[PDB]
RNA sequence: UGCCCACCCGGUCAUAGUGAGCGGGUAACACCCGGACUCGUUUCGAACCCGGAAGUUAAGCCGCUCACGUCAGAGGGGCCGUGGGAUCCGAGAGGGCCCGCAGCCUCUCUGAGCUGGGAUGG
RNA sequence: UGGGGCGGCACUCCCGCGAAAAGAUAACACGGGAGCCCAAAGGUCGGCUCAGGCGGUACAGAACGCCGCCGUAGAGCGCAAGGGCAAAAGCCGGCCUGACGUGACCCUUCCAAGUACGGGGUCACGACGCGAAAGCGGGGCCUAGCGAACGCUCGUGCCCCCACACGUGGGGGCCGGGCAUGACAGAAAAGUUACCCCGGGGAUAACAGGGUCGUCGCGGGCGAGAGCUCACAUCGACCCCGCGGUUUGCUACAUCGAUGUCGGCUCUUCCCACCCUGGAGGUGCAGCUGCCUCCAAGGGUAGGGCUGCCCGCCCGUUAAAGGGGAG
RNA sequence: AGGCAGCUCGCGGGGUAGAGUGACAGAUCGGGGGCUCCAGGCGCCUGGGGCUUCCGGUCUAACUCCGAACCCACGAGCGCCGAAGAAGGGGGGAGUGGGUCACUCGGCGUAAGGUUGGGUGGCAAAAGGGGAACAACCCAGACCUGGGUUAAGGCCCCAAAGUCCCGGCUAAGUGCCAACGAAAAGGCGUCUCCAGCCUUAGACAGCGGGAAGGUGGGCCCAGCAGCAGCCAUCCUCUAAGGAGUGCGUAACAGCUCACCCGCCGAGGCUGGAGGCCCUAAAGAUUGGUCGGGGCUCAAGCCGGGCGCCGAGACCCAGGAGGGGGUCUCUACUAGAGAUCCUCUGGUAGGGGGGCGCUGUGAUGGGGUAGAAGGUGGGUCGUGAGAUCCACUGGACCCGUCACA
RNA sequence: AGGGUGUGGCUCGAAAGAAGUGAACCCUUCCGAAGGAAAGGGGCGCAAGCCCUUAGUACGAGGAAGGGCGAUCGGGGUCACG
């Protein structure tokens, strides 16, 4: 049981049922191909089992985690007074962490907890590189485990 | 009326006799033929492979033809035991008013469309239910497959024959 | 045909009693506790006690005790977004948790 | 001492029940002896009520064994459902797969009274 | 309101099911009820145990009374249905009238989310009944048995009557009961029109098109039997599986500021499920004539009597005088 | 200064699918034992009826001794929103009360693009990309312009991208169909998996012979000399045979039914299920079909794989507007700016700003014999519109502020 | 069938639009967002193909500088083809 998972919304928000759309707003996945990092516990698991047909998730390792945090852009950094400030350096981390987070005074000490809506790109090489359907049970949606790390590298 | 009308399920089970007045008597009256308790070797069975309903007309014709064939081979009380298992509990009903009351400007059309009982049927709610079996000795195994094949021709549901 | 809306309509099985609970009130140890204000209770209708009996729509709900009038209690329950106050005899209550 | 065994008042309300057979009391619990008086039987001191004390372990009560009942655990057998998914299969009835959960009956074996508050005995 | 009409009442109220194990939920859906009855069938206190069966007793019998054994309810509880009830909520007795005056709150009708009546529940003050007592009792074991404004009338203590004051008769007022609207959240109400008229409606019928195929027409399986014997030359019961869209129904999608609505005549074309003409085979095929199966739509299929017809019956012939579609 | 559209844990509610029937109420098919009456036959036997007992079997919308998945109440935690966008309170203006289809769980119905309910989603009020065309199905929510990567779907030509790769099947032009067009039955036609039984101690098929005798026994019969009306059942025997089929025949007879020999020398036979295909399989609104061409180790079907193309979706650059926070200037019913964050389909409808026409009070105010109007053409503005140029025309007309 | 767009042909162009203080068109260098190769070399698979290096290189919307030639462009009408 790894301690940190990443979830990606792989479908758009048109004609999505009442129950499902509200759960994905609490997980911060409003539209397609934005990702979010959460700790693995029984409370989040029951949420993913409800919206399973719209997301894919699994356990991050060092290469997948390091790669998600680097992708931030001008409207994609963490809530540095909102503004989603693109990190790109420790300069934003030498003055922002002094409010809620602790022990993070260097980009190499940003490994612990939380994030914001990470906006991604569709996957290189065809989301149908080996599949034909993001709509099929486990054909492309649902839990995939350690395989979530090579999918992040593509996007 | 064609059997395609009353072969599929349309609604719940309709069996309670105390709330249903005027049900016609079924065509089947004898369900066990031959000499049960005789000494037999083979116990071959007729098994359905679908879900549906069997009218009491189909169930009585499949029984007369099978009994006549076996009785034609050797004898009646002799070594065979013919048993039809299902009873026609369900009651099938027809909106007959299209015949009479649908043309007096009486409750014609679909107005007051609950139907009146016309006969009974046997609901088959599981896959692979026993419908008939026959018990014979080893010398009669062949005349017993043919009796069940001829009977299977007068029944709405697709069936098999199993030997044991 | 639309349904008759009597007080005990569509209660053929909600107001059943199982074979080992029948008879004039069996459990007296629940009646030896005096609920105080701020306690939590569960509205459980007893089909054989016909006095101070709540409505079918409140069976199995959790209320909060807010007062007492005679031998019966004032219980505040939520139905949808509305607060409702009931006066229930203690034979139709069990403590919660 | 002791602890548990009856008794009085209980809680749980068959794992605690019902029948049959047996075991046990110099106290306690009972049957038991009798009716002037309080009270009493649409007749009966049977019952209720009052006053007693010779007799007994035969009843009740408590414990033990055996039959059935009941609640569980294990094993053999019969039957079988379902929330989500797909430009899955099939003419349809229905069925298979992926992620998530189970249930009912019948046989066989093994156990089966726990417990709170107070005056007699060991 | 599966067009309207005729019928019924799904027009007020109650129970079960429909109803998918919270709540809500429709049908001219299914199975039925109420519009009252009771001075006890109401209140309380005490005693008792019911239906059914077994053993013993004169008349005595399955079923009278008596003596015993068993009996979880298999009875009874005014009335539908459902629920509840055993030292009772049932049966039998004693004493009673709480089926009480005044004044509140809450539930249901009416989910969340507005809402009249009706019904029910919990109480305060005053007074009773029954119990040794704790206490139980504002009807019936629980869910049905009911009705606005204005007007009249009764009960109950006072308030008012005038361009001034006082008095008598008479009127009016506040609070509660009764007189009724069942079309039951309340108008005081018969037909007819083919002599008819207006505003509309394809929200809605008739012809015609669409969907469906019970009915209608045709095909296949099986094989009870009959055919001297022989199921399949020919016929083919009881059942089962389909097809067509040429009948009649079902639905109400299109057309209501219009798609001229039967039959006939005239003229054109198409389908094949073959009546004749062409090819092949079987036969209970000697020949002639028959009967049946398969291919095949190139050609043909006419004249009259009767009826508005269509269908149909009939006359004299014919190789045959097939059957359908095109709004 | 809290809120709940979602989940988890804790603590509770429920009688549905299923399952049972000796747990209640109804239905419902057979057998064994015991008791009784009636009828028949010679105390017995057989049949019918009623009661009891035991064993097995079939059912229920208005049955339940039981009982899931699932849904729901409350508490805590998580998650999200919130002092910039704000639980509870007050106020102004509406529109709506004809819905419809797909998927899914039902009631009525032979069904229906039928009718009537529960849940979700489109359309209504939703463009664009696919489905030949298509309100409703699949992808997906369009502020404007450019670049990229994908989804649904597709890749022989029409038509962007595969005459792509491996293992098999089909011979009918079957097929080239998600929603859309075929059943029971028949086929060893061919392809595949399971059973069982015979095989070098010579299988299956075939071929020559033995292919049979007492006897063609027989009962009944002129005779059925298997096979016309009932039927037994014995060895001269061993490398060989049964007391024995269908034909038939007035009757025969005979071929064939069954067992051995001789040959031969490799596997054979009978059931079960599956794939594809064939028959079943017949119409016309008139004239050929997968959209068409056409396609046969496929451009079809089955089990798999690889790479590409392809939306306004998602990413990127530039631009525009709305809202909000923070600031500057101005005799301000309003203008002009700087900066940071976020949002962008729309009918009924509610709200904010602006353009244009005719007249009135003013005015830094103006213009004119060269005005207004007309025709064609430049430029500015998202736009309603403004303004200019050339020609025509012959006397009136405009900018700004406020009002009607 | 009819309008909008892309590429071309022929025509009108005095003014009100840009322009000799330089229209239009050609060369060179530089920066470059999201994205992003191939040839060559090595390895794996029956095969279509894939993996490491080449390499985040060549390129890539936009943007900035210089040189040459030098007088038309924007705009209007109409026709052909996608």
């Amino acid at each position: 049981m790894n301690e940190l998972i990443g979830v990606i919304r792989i479908r758009g928000w048109a004609a999505t049922p009442w129950y499902i759309q509200d759960t994905l707003s609490m997980l911060r996945l409003k539209n397609a191909f934005n990702a979010m990092i959460y700790p693995k516990d029984s409370s989040i698991q029951g949420m993913l089992n409800l919206v399973s047909s719209y997301v894919t998730w699994g356990e991050l390792n060092d290469e997948g985690l390091r790669l998600l945090v680097s992708k931030l852009e001008i409207s994609r950094g963490k809530k540095v007074n909102e503004e989603y400030v693109k990190d790109k350096l420790n300069v934003d981390f030498q003055s922002f962490v002094e409010s809620i987070k602790d022990g993070k005074l260097r980009l190499n000490k940003l490994d612990e907890i939380f994030s914001l809506p990470i906006r991604l790109h569709p996957p290189k090489g065809g989301f149908k590189g080996k599949v034909s359907r993001p709509f099929r049970a486990g054909g492309e949606f649902g839990y995939r485990g350690d395989k979530i790390n090579e999918l992040i590298r593509r996007m | 009326r064609p059997g395609r009308c009353y072969r599929k399920f349309s609604g719940p089970a309709y069996t309670r006799r105390e709330y249903i007045p005027g049900i016609p008597m079924p065509k089947i009256t004898k369900f066990v033929m031959g000499n049960v308790n005789g000494d037999y070797d083979y116990e071959l069975r007729l098994i359905t492979t679908e879900k549906g309903q069997i009218r009491h007309n189909a169930l009585e014709a499949a029984r007369v033809i099978a009994l006549k064939y076996l009785s034609k081979k050797l004898a009646s009380e002799q070594n065979f035991a013919l048993v039809v298992t299902k009873y026609p509990h369900h009651v099938i009903r027809e909106n007959k008013m299209m015949a009479f009351a649908g043309a007096d400007r009486l409750q014609d059309g679909m107005r007051l469309s609950f139907g009146k009982p016309i006969g009974t049927a046997a609901r088959l709610e599981k896959l692979g239910e026993l419908v008939m079996y026959v018990r014979v000795k080893k010398e009669h195994l062949e005349a017993a497959k043919e009796a069940l094949k001829i009977a299977s021709s007068k029944l709405p549901i697709r069936t098999k024959i199993e030997i044991s | 045909v639309a349904r008759s809306k009597g007080y005990r309509s569509k209660t053929r099985k909600l107001l059943e009693k199982k074979v080992r609970e029948k008879g004039a009130i069996p459990k007296l140890s629940l009646l030896m506790h005096d609920y105080s204000q701020g306690e939590y209770v569960v509205v459980k209708i007893n089909p054989s006690i016909h006095k101070g009996m709540p409505h079918r729509r409140y069976h199995g709900k959790v209320g909060l005790v807010v007062g007492k009038r005679g031998k019966a209690y004032e219980v505040k329950v939520n139905i949808g977004d509305k607060e409702r106050v009931l006066i229930v005899r203690p034979e139709h209550l069990i403590p919660f948790n």
